[PDB]
């Protein structure tokens, strides 16, 4: 009737009841309180750059059971640990690249994330370091400075920089680099970034190993009409961000009446982007990641960045992003309880801790964990 | 996925117990000893267990064996067994078939059939009055069947139960007023045996009773037996104790660790659990048998065996 027992379990457990109704009950509740202390986990260091470095420890290199890769890799993407506008375009890029995305101080390479490119790329000194290691640096001088790019190279790593002298022509550096071999591309505004925020975890969604590449137009540049050739367009953002004019100049220049994903609120696209169905399949979102949405401080953003990638590459179906510090909007409060399945989510992961206890538990519950 | 049985450390004196009386009543051929998954012996009764003798001799050198390994037992060693069984070949010792015989000769003096009345069937004499039924004495047990005063065997090969002389009657069953003559009453032969342990006890509900026929006839059946348990007949089953520790999680308890709270302090193999609650559900909805789930002291119950402790935050 029963089992021979594993010697090294150190309790047997048996729960009673009269009706198998309580007992079914007692079960279901520690099959779900079980999946939660496993599966409910917060990933923050003591700073930006400490935070970002936590990720590429538990996903890439690593033993975790949700690990984009278990072994080394040869690339890493760097962004200026305050220029959020860069690394949101950088995102695409280092989930092609099977990158992590960390961050640096403009003056000098910091000592933690100096020896996490170490741990993650397995660099020994008794082991040559060829030319398949590098890192990207994402912007100009004015964000990630000549010193820290000396100071990589110095190192015996290959530095590749795509940069301009703005923040338009930077992203177009970016996004030539991603591979723009399909159709998709997002569009936002050089303002309104909590709303580009929301479209970072999709646009690190793969197809074939291609990400979908993003531009940030001015609302177009002549060099962004060349790039954006007859391609398909959605544009993120209010128009106080992407005018209905410049909305024309894609119509026009492409040829393609481009979509449009808007809310009235950065909480409230965040819940637009989550209920597109091109995006995220009704009904099957499992996996969901939780980061401040800087309502409180704008400069908060930074920690969405480097889980980005993370989430459009998570297990085998990809995560948004939930932008709430303080509190949940009831547009997200719906949007989460259409996503999910009738059984419940699986995982929620909150990346900095800057969020208030009360939105993790309103995730607990509307996910059923 | 292993079949068997697994005992806690603070249990083994009571399991050993158990292995020890199936040696002493010919139901255990041999048991295979090994510590933690190595083997250090073999018990087995010499010459099939005949002699009283050498299974009391086999059960001794069980817990010589064994009692200080378990005794001291620590964190990730354990002690398995391999029993070789047959319900069929237990028998009884002296004091256990005279504890039944006092029991079955309390039967002696009930009645089987009462008499008839007008209104309802029962014993009716053989002979009528004026072409129609009367009725005579109620049907004792005694009269049918003859219960054996003292009990037949040795302490080698066990005791035994005769089954009780089978009697006849010239009384008839039928109604009062009747023209129709009473139908005759006869024993079951193959409602009576001898008892003599053999994996079986004595089956109460069906015993002494007396059975009406299609065709009207009464039939009596003397002492009837019944399987002691619905194990398989033969077979070796593996028994494990461990240094484990045993909870009792009883939900209609007044106080009790809730289901927050457990996974609090474990964590469980997710694999395991989902089993288990589809085990439930299947049962509840379609009627299916489940190993996981168990009905045991009118508390249906699931086992589970946590990976371990759960590490704080
Ligand atoms: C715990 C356990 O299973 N004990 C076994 C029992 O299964 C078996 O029926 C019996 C022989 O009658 O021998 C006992 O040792």
């Amino acid at each position: 009737a029963d089992i021979i027992a594993d010697a090294d379990s150190p309790a047997k457990i048996t729960i009673k009841a009269n009706k198998l109704k309580d007992l079914k009950d007692y079960v279901d509740d520690l099959k779900t309180y079980n999946n939660t202390y496993s599966n409910v986990v917060t990933v923050a260091g003591e700073d930006r750059i400490e935070t970002a470095i936590e990720l590429s420890s538990k996903y890439y290199n690593s033993d975790d059971k949700n690990a984009i890769t278990d072994d080394a890799v040869n690339n890493i993407v760097l962004v200026g640990s305050t220029s959020i506008v860069d690394g949101l375009v950088a995102s695409p890029l280092a989930s092609e690249k099977t990158a992590p995305l960390l961050l640096t101080s403009k003056d000098k390479l910091d000592s933690s994330v100096k020896s996490e490119i170490k741990r993650v790329m397995n660099l020994k000194s008794d082991t040559g370091i060829n030319t398949s290691k590098k890192v990207y640096l994402a912007g100009g001088v004015n964000s990630i400075s000549k010193d820290v790019e000396n100071e990589l190279k110095n190192m015996g790593l290959k530095v590749t920089r795509l940069s301009g002298e703005d923040r338009y022509e930077t992203s177009l550096a970016i996004a030539d680099e991603i591979g723009l071999d399909n159709d998709k591309a997002f569009v936002v505004g050089g303002t309104g970034l909590a709303d580009a925020m929301s479209i970072a975890p999709v646009a690190s969604q793969l197809k074939d190993g291609d990400a979908t590449p993003i531009v940030v137009v001015d609302g177009i540049s002549d060099d962004a009409k060349s790039f954006l050739g007859t391609s398909d367009v959605d544009i993120i953002g209010g128009k106080n961000s992407v005018s209905k004019e410049i909305e024309e100049s894609i119509d026009s220049a492409t040829g393609k009446t481009p979509d449009r994903i808007s809310g009235d609120d950065r909480q409230a696209t965040n819940a637009e982007v989550l209920k597109e169905d091109d995006y995220f399949k009704d009904g099957e979102v499992v996996n969901y990641f939780v980061a401040k949405d800087g309502s409180t401080k704008e400069d908060q953003l930074v920690d969405a960045l480097a889980a980005a990638p993370i989430a459009g590459r998570f297990k085998e179906s990809p995560a948004p992003i939930i932008l709430a510090t303080d509190t949940l909007s009831s547009d997200q409060n719906v949007a989460v309880s259409k996503a999910v399945p009738k059984d419940g989510g699986t995982n929620l992961v909150q990346v900095g801790k800057g969020i208030a206890s009360s939105v993790i538990n309103k995730m607990k519950d509307l996910l059923d964990m | 996925t292993t079949p068997g049985y697994t005992v806690v450390k603070n249990d083994w004196k009571k399991a050993v117990k158990q292995l020890q009386d199936g040696l002493k009543n010919k139901t255990i051929s041999t048991i295979k000893v090994s510590f933690n998954g190595n083997s250090v012996g073999e018990v087995t009764p010499a010459s099939s267990g005949a002699k009283k003798a050498d299974r009391d001799a086999a059960a001794e050198k069980l817990y010589n064996l064994v009692n200080t390994q378990l005794d001291k037992l620590g964190d990730g060693d354990y002690v398995d067994f391999e029993v070789t069984y047959n319900l069929a070949t237990q028998i009884i010792t002296k004091a256990e078939a005279e504890a039944v015989l006092t029991k079955l000769q309390q039967y002696n003096d009930k009645v089987l059939i009462n008499s008839a009345t007008d209104t309802v069937k029962g014993m009716v004499s053989d002979t009528q009055v004026d072409s129609k039924n009367v009725a005579a004495n109620p049907l004792k047990v005694s009269d049918m069947y003859t219960i054996p005063s003292a009990i037949t065997g040795s302490d080698d090969s066990g005791y035994s139960i005769a089954k009780p002389t089978e009697k006849t009657t010239s009384l008839l069953y039928g109604t009062v007023g009747d023209a129709t003559a009473g139908k005759a009453i006869t024993v079951d032969t193959a409602s009576n045996e001898a008892f003599a342990g053999n994996g079986k006890v004595i089956d109460y509900n069906k015993s002494f009773k007396a059975t009406v026929q299609g065709d009207g006839t009464v039939k009596t059946s003397g002492v009837v037996l019944k399987d002691a348990s619905d194990m398989a007949a033969t077979g070796t089953i593996k028994v494990r104790v461990t240094s484990a520790k045993e909870e009792s999680i009883d939900v209609d308890s007044s106080s009790y660790i809730s289901a927050e709270n457990l996974a609090k302090k474990y964590v469980f193999n997710p694999k395991e659990v989902s089993e288990a609650y589809n085990a439930i559900v299947a049962l509840q909805n379609d009627g299916i048998e489940s190993d996981l789930v168990q009905l045991v002291n009118g508390k249906y119950q699931v086992i589970f065996y946590p990976e371990g402790k759960r590490l704080e935050t």
